[PDB]
């Protein structure tokens, strides 16, 4: 009140989603319908099946309001395909910028980065015990890092893999060690 | 470049609140959060009345275009709506988690924005006081908020240095004033035309930001507004002059031509956080906190 | 742009009869069972002003050329000047009872057209009780649907018939007449005849569930007697879809019409006219009205009473919240480098 000059202002982040509320066989990707069937259902559908919104687990997440069936098709992790050497320059530069770093790889020759260029799976916690995992497939030459499901994951689930470090995941099978 | 002190609005028992003159141009009144808003006259400091009738403190009173109503941001996280005609308790609207900090109005007076201390700017009716709609702004309370022109956009000061320019009717962000830097962004508001932007960061570095454009183009030098949500102006009726307040005791007044010191007042005893422009004529707001409790008439 | 999804609404008034946008489609007037003048805010989605005027239920209503002078009908031939301060009653007398349609004319508000029922459209001033009865040559169809048009010149009046006779506000002018038939069995029942907002791109909807559209300007060209062929011919595929009310959108490049069967309603533009989006609903509800916003989104559907709202195509996105963030559609590999490692006084009041 005008006269009490109070702390906690910046907040380092570059989103800015931390509102009042944040309210957290039919499909193809559970059909046995071809890879590219898949694929193109999943740039279209993963806009629409799943939402980004704050995380009691670490920061903001990608909490569903369906109930997601097992084994299919959630979400793709794309980003800056970057070259293996580019991942040291943006590990470093956003050391220095405060940005948390999003390397997660196909192989051991370019690294998928997700600092600028990305989508709603940089919002992906880590659960020790996770309802999901990742295939890599193969679409008309490129490789795309594609989430599948392992169970039912239900209405307000937030979605967790295996990235393969102490964690927020919760679970006792905790590893503490993600090198 | 020679306004001169002329009377003194005496009688505040706390902290004066604010210091803003009427539409009208002829009710420069004040309030503070003793639960007293003490309406003055502008040329003399003639008293008029006094509106209470609240349950907490007062942050902050705004004008309509009547030089009339008057809502108040109080402290007990109401929307109480009083008069300059009258003084009723015409609605208290509650709803605010936290404190309602500032309050403004559009050019049309009929919405009444709210920036309170509660991360989200609701907005409000005037005739009755609906929660209109419900901004998810910031991760960090509000200080000030501005509407242009027309009442189209509404111009934020968050605390991690952003102005996100967002949207009225529609109401979703149209443009993120970005920074790398995160200084606590304190007052900023629209050019009179609605086309440039004064964010008025606490780097003791006022800044002129185009709005379509987008760069700075001027700044200032030489002045104390680093921990208060310091109030900066616009004054055509002289020079081009810009009235902000100050906290080494001066009242902090220069111009965009010369973005230097040029000309300096000086009569406080306390931080002076409110300060506004007669509309037509030289009349200056100056009223500092809790230790002057006075209002100064400057005038060339 | 195009409205999408469910958006709520705003029932607070029941037994909702018609309802009009201002000339900035900025007001709504809605005529009820009872008559009264109701008026509302949008951006608030509030209710403006209630007042109590009839017991009957006023059909037709029309907003000024300032947007602040008004008219009614009710059944009781109740054919007055109203305003938008006080909104007092100014003329009254005869008519036969059903009223179809009264009309500004949209350069003075003194001329206005009175459209009864199964009568002869009769142009009336407003400076007083002066009428003038329009020319019918058949006066077997009695339903001949009359309308200025948007800029003022002339009265396109066409009977049941489907045909078309052009007359001058003024000086009964036949310019133009024609008449249609499609497929070729005989003429149509014309349903409705309509105007845009730019320009004299219009349609007419038709009996046979089929909306043809058309532009003055090469009426105009071909004078008296010519064969206008349609701009673009719209219907229902597959289904009849018996049509109620059609309307532009608020410059006349979309053009959704509504249903009179099953409260699901259909969209289309002009210069396309593509089928794009069925707005849905359900079905036991009775569609009666549909209206339109010039810069907004907003479809003012009463259904008896229920005036409901669906407004969208604003889907939210980054890069205005966050400018930095650059959202790739695929996967976009890259190197951004070739290489990886004054004193303008501007005006700030320029107005
Ligand atoms: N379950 C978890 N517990 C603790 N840290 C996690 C986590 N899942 C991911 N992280 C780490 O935390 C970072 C997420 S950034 C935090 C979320 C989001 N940026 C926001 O606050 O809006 C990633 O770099 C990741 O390495
Ligand atoms: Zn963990």
């Amino acid at each position: 009140a005008r006269a009490e000059v109070h702390l906690r202002k910046s907040a380092f982040d570059m989103f800015n989603f931390l509102a009042s509320k944040h309210r957290q066989a039919r499909r193809a990707t559970s059909m046995d319908l071809p890879m590219p069937m898949r694929f193109r259902h999943l740039k279209k559908t993963s806009k629409e099946a799943v939402g980004v919104y704050r995380s009691p687990i670490h920061g903001r997440g990608l909490f569903c309001k369906r109930n997601i069936d097992a084994g299919e098709m959630v979400i793709e992790y794309a980003g800056n395909v970057i070259r293996s050497i580019q991942t040291d320059k943006r590990e470093k530069y956003y050391d220095s910028k405060g940005i948390g770093c999003y390397m997660f790889r196909i192989d051991d020759s370019e690294v998928v980065d997700a600092t600028m260029h990305g989508n709603a799976a940089r919002f992906i916690n880590h659960s020790c015990e996770p309802n999901c995992y990742s295939r890599v497939i193969n679409i008309d030459g490129q490789k795309h890092i594609v989430i599948f499901a392992m169970r039912k994951i239900y209405r307000g689930e937030e979605l967790t893999y295996d990235y393969k470090l102490p964690c927020n995941c919760g679970a006792k099978k905790c590893r503490k060690f993600l090198n | 470049p020679n306004y001169a002190l002329k009377f003194t609005l005496a009688g505040h028992t706390k902290a004066v609140s604010s210091v803003k003159f009427s539409p009208n141009g002829e009710w420069l009144a004040s309030s503070s959060a003793d639960k007293l808003i003490k309406i003055w006259g502008a040329y003399d400091g003639k008293f008029e009345k006094t509106i209470s009738g609240h349950k907490l403190g007062i942050s902050d009173v705004a004008w309509s275009s009547d030089s009339n109503l008057l809502v108040s941001a109080s402290d007990d996280k109401t929307l109480k709506i009083w008069d300059v005609s009258s003084g009723k308790c015409l609605k208290t609207l509650k709803g605010h988690s936290n404190y309602v900090f500032c309050c403004n109005f559009n050019p049309q007076s009929n919405l009444i924005v709210s920036g309170s201390f509660d991360e989200s700017v609701r907005i409000w009716d005037v005739k009755t006081g609906k929660c209109l709609k419900t901004l998810p702004a910031h991760s960090d309370p509000v200080s000030a908020v501005h509407f242009n022109r027309d009442g189209s956009l509404i111009v934020s000061s968050s605390y991690d240095g952003l102005c996100r320019i967002w949207d009225t009717a529609s109401g979703q962000c149209l443009k993120t004033l970005i920074d790398d830097d995160n200084p606590p962004v304190s007052f900023v508001k629209f050019s009179p035309n609605g086309k440039y932007i004064l964010a008025a960061t606490l780097d003791n570095t006022l800044k002129l930001w185009d709005y379509s454009k987008g760069k700075c183009l001027k700044t200032y030098t030489g002045h104390k507004n680093e921990k208060y949500c310091i109030f900066a102006n616009f004054s055509v009726t002289g020079g081009k002059w810009i009235v902000s307040g100050s906290e080494d005791n001066l009242v902090y007044i220069w111009n965009l031509q010369t973005k230097e010191i040029v000309q300096k007042l000086q009569g406080h005893t306390d931080v002076v956080i409110s300060t506004a422009c007669h509309p037509t004529e030289n009349i200056i707001a100056s009223a500092a906190l809790e230790n002057d409790k006075t209002i100064k008439l400057w005038k060339s | 742009n195009y409205p999408e999804e469910a958006d709520g609404t705003l029932d607070c008034i029941s037994m909702a009869l018609t309802c009009t946008f201002n000339r900035w489609g900025t007001l709504l007037a809605v005529g009820c069972n009872d008559g009264r003048i109701v008026i509302w805010d949008f951006l608030t989605r509030g209710i403006a002003k209630i007042i109590s005027a009839h017991i009957h239920p006023v059909c037709s209503l029309c907003w000024s050329r300032d947007g602040h002078k008004l008219v009614s009908a009710s059944t009781d031939n109740i054919v007055s000047q109203w305003d938008v301060l006080s909104g007092d009653c100014d003329q009254r007398f005869r008519f036969p009872s059903p009223i179809l349609k009264v009309q500004y004319h949209p350069r003075d508000q003194n001329k206005v057209l009175v459209c009864p029922m199964k009568s002869a459209p009769v142009m009336l001033t407003l400076s007083d009780s002066k009428h003038v009865v329009l020319p019918v040559d058949d006066d077997s169809d009695l339903n001949v649907v009359a309308s200025f048009d948007r800029r003022g010149e002339y009265i396109y009046t066409g009977n049941a018939k489907g045909k078309i006779l052009v007359l001058k506000t003024d000086s009964q002018d036949l310019v133009a007449s024609f008449r249609v038939t499609t497929g070729t069995s005989n003429t149509t029942a014309i349903k409705s005849i309509e105007f845009a907002r730019k320009g004299s791109c219009f349609l007419i909807n038709t009996a046979d569930r089929i909306i043809r559209v058309y532009d003055g300007r090469e009426i105009l060209t071909c004078g008296r007697d010519g064969e206008p062929e349609p701009m673009q011919k719209l219907q229902d595929l597959v289904n009849r879809t018996p049509w109620k009310k059609c309307c532009f959108s608020g410059d006349g490049e979309y053009i959704v019409a509504g249903s009179a069967r099953q409260h699901a309603l259909y969209i289309w533009e002009k210069s396309i006219g593509n089928l794009v989006k069925i707005l849905h609903g359900t079905r036991g509800e009775l569609l009666l009205d549909v209206a339109w916003h010039p810069v907004r989104p907003i479809i003012a559907s009463i259904s008896s009473g229920v005036v409901s709202i669906w407004a969208q195509n604003q889907v939210e996105n980054w890069s205005a919240f966050a400018p930095d963030f650059k959202e790739l559609d695929e996967n976009v590999e890259y190197e951004e480098r070739e290489s990886e490692f004054e004193d303008e006084e501007v005006d700030v009041t320029s107005v």
